[PDB]
């Protein structure tokens, strides 16, 4: 199994620097060409940078839009590829995927992405409140409950339920930017009403840029 | 640089129908067009390389064709799990470029929302703020209307909505509407109601609670 795992994303001021990392397994890392490809609502999918094999001088190539600001590097002894970004701009905000390109053809494997936000606003961790079920959230044999994840910056937050054991019926809504400049979202789940008070429900909120990892038990 | 034009950007088809996505290159790209699928909050996944070679593990209903500048990705009988963005990419000439993506919506029968309302938690109320949440779960089509009434007085300017992307398991959408008040304003009223209208409801659906009961 090929796995690519990125890390290092987060919030940085305009003009700032930030280094992303990616660790690969499942193929002979030193024989292959590692890439960074970013995605944003405005510009879609955008190849950023590639570093080729040590055998051909570890040659680096960059998109014109980051040339002179980004440096891609690799550490074959760690199966790691790195993207050093400098002089960052608001328009560099987006999701940055680690990706293998097969000798100049397909991007045949991709990581999960790590999120970069270029902004002058500050990091703020979320408050987590329960969305408690009662009868006014009981539609027959189905009940709804959830977690409200309020007043955080930047994106993203992840929410899982019962440490990932509960996935069916889960809806984690896209965040909304509030007039305060902070984000807020809710994650909900529909469960059999008979399981209220007999099964435990815990939302696992993680907001990496503020080191927030909160588990909230949601009770009737 | 080579521009890949994907048009239409949005396709909506019924389940079991055949759908075709268009990708056109501004310059000759030979057969060097590759297709990817990206589900909501997921990574792009390679489906077809070099115009028409499907990768291993890709279901047989996916196919591709084309050469020169005009390319097609077809799904032969669409199911709900095919709901995703579809992207083409050329590797004929450097730098490699991607199309803007076509979104696939899979139609389904009308489904009225289940509606739920959530009072603000006691924990939040101690901070001076009350969020009231109304959930519209698993409905179709996407269009819905949500009105907040506080002691029968229609609220304005103090709520925000969020909608999920179409669900690849059941082709539905879900919506949240969050009413935010100060603890002061919240405590001044009794009846908090969410009123919901949708094509699938024969009359508006109201969910409500009395503050502190």
């Amino acid at each position: 199994e090929v796995k690519l795992e990125e890390s290092g994303g987060g919030l940085v001021q305009p003009g700032g620097s930030m280094k992303l990392s990616c660790v690969a397994s499942g193929f002979i890392f030193s024989n292959h060409w590692m890439n960074w490809v970013r995605q944003s609502p405005e510009k879609g999918l955008e190849w950023v940078a590639e570093i080729r094999s040590k055998s051909i001088n570890s040659a680096t190539h960059y998109a014109e839009s980051v040339k002179g600001r980004f440096t891609i590097s690799r550490d074959d002894s760690k199966s790691a590829v790195y993207l050093q970004m400098t002089d960052l701009r608001t328009e560099d905000t987006g999701v940055y995927y680690c990706s293998r390109n097969y000798y100049g053809s397909t991007y045949d494997y991709w990581g999960q992405g790590t999120t970069l936000t270029v902004s002058s606003a500050s990091t703020k961790g979320p408050s987590v409140f329960p969305l408690a079920p009662s009868s006014k959230s009981t539609s027959g044999g189905t009940a709804a409950l959830g977690c409200l994840v309020k007043d955080y910056f930047p994106e993203p937050v992840t929410v899982s339920w019962n440490s990932g054991a509960l996935t069916s019926g889960v809806h984690t809504f896209p965040a909304v930017l509030q007039s305060s400049g902070l984000y807020s979202l809710s994650s909900v789940v529909t469960v059999p009403s008979s399981s209220l008070g007999t099964q435990t429900y815990i939302c696992n909120v993680n907001h990496k840029p503020s080191n927030t990892k909160v588990d909230k038990k949601v009770e009737p | 640089d080579i521009l890949l034009t994907q048009s239409p950007a949005i396709l909506s088809v019924s389940p079991g129908e055949r759908v075709s996505f268009s990708c056109r290159a501004s310059q000759f790209v030979g057969s060097s067009i590759h297709w990817y699928q990206q589900r909501t909050n997921g990574s792009p996944r390679l489906l077809i390389k070099y115009a028409s070679e499907s990768m291993s593990g890709i279901p047989s209903r996916f196919s591709g064709s084309g050469s020169g500048t005009d390319f097609t990705l077809s799904i032969n009988t669409v199911e709900s799990e095919d709901i995703a963005d579809y992207y083409c990419q050329q590797s004929h000439s450097w730098p490699f470029t991607f199309g803007s993506g076509t979104n696939l919506e899979v139609k389904r029968t009308v489904a009225a929302p289940s509606v739920f309302i959530f009072p603000p938690s006691d924990e939040q109320l101690k901070s001076g703020t009350a969020s009231v949440v109304c959930l519209l779960n698993n409905f179709y089509p996407r269009e819905a209307k949500v009105q907040w009434k506080v002691d029968n007085a229609l609220q304005s300017g103090n709520s925000q909505e969020s909608v999920t992307e179409q669900d690849s398991k059941d082709s539905t959408y879900s919506l949240s509407s969050t009413l935010t008040l100060s603890k002061a304003d919240y405590e001044k009223h009794k009846v908090y109601a969410c009123e919901v209208t949708h094509q699938g409801l024969s009359s508006p659906v109201t969910k409500s609670f009395n503050r502190g009961e």
